[PDB]
């Protein structure tokens, strides 16, 4: 019996993205109109499992978070996805110390990992950000977080 | 009177090196990111450097660029005659809101 | 691909409302922002103001009081620069280019990729 | 041959940290007199490999980073280890979305994982905070972080 | 194991200099805070000020302009509070406890875990 | 006059149910944490309730509190006779930088 796949995911895992040539959004709708670090190209692991593939290959309308589909919202008429993560969203330039901090940096509330897709080969993946602290962007961005409650 | 000031001119022999400058006032370059630009005579800017050491895909490696406390340097290893141009520093200012430009600095292979 | 074309050279008087248009193609447009850069005969870039190509947000420059309004027509995927009450120091090459970034909280980061050619507006007599 | 041991660890690892009945410190000495959340009977888990160990049952004078010693600093005549990672940590209310938020929560520089240890079987391991947002104490906390630098 | 014993009961006159020692005995002096607090005949309880054992940190009440200051002794495990140019109001019973926590940034959190059983002051003539 | 108001005296009949209020300012209790004390007469405070929901070991189950919005509240579920006691809730103020204490609240079975 082959691993968990990467579509399956349980609320305390781990999860790894990396976000090559990510670039700022200033309003993101998925974030309540909050500024945003996105990528064309990223790619999500499952650090328990050690299971993994490029986010732009994930059908995510069929992805499980505890084995319930997972939350869409649907603004500006696009199909966004939540993969909701306990605690804040941590992020950093790639390979280096350099670290971002997310919009809401001073406050208790928690982050999520926002997924555009177009049915077919075209995904996005959005991360919270305060501001362009990691600059503007094309930047190779690494971010880590632990898989959250299956939202109501 | 530009917040960011720059030497007007700079000069090198082909084939040598030459570094531009670009002094901020700690509200400009000390927290923000800088960006370069190169302005042909008579006719659009050019982008060459952004995030204050990154190069958009069509510039060479000869230019390169790094910011350091309150100012910003911008380099070219290797003077070819066709880089006769004016040089431009960018950032934003909270004092006074703005993205203020560098004044500009006309380097000549001479 | 990436183009943006702007509108012919202009000659006006003393007291004036220039509108200066700049048409972008080869990329979503709301994607983006946009920027206005004047640049005098002799001196260097001046910015103006930005938008957003999604919200319709604007900044200026302070340096007008008001005269500077930057509107955009997604439908026809350009934007429009208006100047008012014209002396003979709005004289300059008036350039719109892409945005990249565009934040303004301190750690701020925003460049310009894509230019357009710039048109010249005169205020003479 | 056995996995690698929870005394190894590798740059990019992810570090799991379990701060069982954590308490509010004022200052701390390793984080510069700033404040910590830190705990009697901690827990760390290398979420990569599945090893895991209590922080007190741990010799960490023998604990390498990148197959070198652990960095050692001296305060008020106490020794403490530094676990670098990358990126601020990540530490909420054990098995709830609310969320703490570090010092240095506004700004780029990341955060290590500190550990005091007497020569026996008494660790505490230390977490950077910015205030009581989580409370004055004792509360359970999950944190979470992923392996840094090796620092100079 | 955890006790805090206080000096015994005071009795002053108008205008004087009040000092009420509380000692601290069971646990790690520098680990915890120590608070204090008084409480009239007929009132609640009132705040006066912290101290912070390990570096002798100090806040205090702005109720007093000034007329209090609590010192610490670290090698003799005990906190002493001190009181200024008394009138028939400093009559109450001050408690000395153990501080849990501490912060006094906008989510703050603390509270007294072990208290002392209080000294009696009084002002009168 | 203190800062945060608390209902003079409460009763309930032996083994009923009672309730504590504790109302804030919105720079007392819709922020910071909220700590509960007894006293009983003639004696030091008591810890009860802290971080607004958590009780010390030696505190039984019948005392739970919570806090929402701009006030808090203590209850007490199964009154025994030996709760003859003071209450007094506790959090910080930023307009006026204090420890803030409740009035009081003098809870009587009968």
């Amino acid at each position: 019996a082959p691993a968990r796949p990467i579509t399956n995911w349980r609320s305390g895992d781990v999860v790894w993205v990396t976000l090559p040539s990510a670039e700022y959004a200033q309003s993101q709708s998925a974030m309540g109109s909050h500024p945003a670090y996105w990528s064309e190209e990223a790619t999500i692991i499952n650090v328990a499992t050690g299971q993994r593939a490029a986010v732009s290959s994930i059908k995510w309308d069929q992805v499980t978070l505890n084995g319930k589909a997972l939350h869409k919202e649907t603004h500006s008429g696009l199909v966004y996805y939540q993969l909701p993560l306990m605690g804040k969203i941590n992020f950093w330039q790639q390979g280096t110390t350099k670290a971002g901090y997310t919009y809401n940096y001073n406050t208790t509330d928690s982050d999520s990992l926002w997924v555009w897709w177009d049915g077919g080969s075209k995904a996005y993946l959005y991360i919270s950000t305060y501001t362009t602290m990691l600059g503007a962007g094309p930047v190779n961005i690494t971010g880590l977080g632990a898989v959250g409650p299956n939202p109501v | 009177q530009s917040v960011l000031t720059q030497p007007p001119s700079v000069s090198a022999a082909p084939g040598q090196k030459v570094t531009i400058s670009c002094s901020g006032h700690s509200s400009n370059i000390a927290n923000n990111y800088v960006a370069w630009y190169q302005q042909l005579p008579g006719t659009a800017p050019k982008l060459l450097i952004y995030d204050n050491d990154k190069r958009p895909s069509g510039i060479p490696d000869r230019f390169s660029a790094s910011k350091s406390g309150t100012s910003a340097t911008l380099g070219i290893t290797g003077l070819q005659t066709g880089d006769e141009a004016h040089y431009y520093c960018e950032t934003w200012d909270s004092s006074l809101s703005l993205w203020v430009f560098g004044g500009g600095t006309m380097v000549t292979v001479l | 691909q990436v183009q943006i074309v702007q509108s012919g050279a202009e000659v006006k008087k003393p007291g004036a409302s220039v509108k200066v248009s700049c048409t972008a193609s080869g990329y979503t447009f709301t994607r983006y922002g946009l920027v206005w850069v004047r640049q005098a005969p002799g001196q260097g870039l001046e910015w103006m103001g930005s938008i957003n190509t999604g919200n319709a947000n604007t900044i200026y420059s302070e340096k007008f009081q008001g005269r500077v309004s930057i509107t955009r027509d997604t439908s026809a995927s350009t934007t429009y620069m208006e100047l008012r009450s014209l002396r003979y120091e709005d004289t300059a090459v008036y350039f719109c280019a892409r945005e990249r970034g565009g934040s303004v909280v301190e750690p701020a980061a925003h460049y310009m990729d894509v230019w357009g050619n710039g048109t010249t507006v005169s205020v003479t007599s």
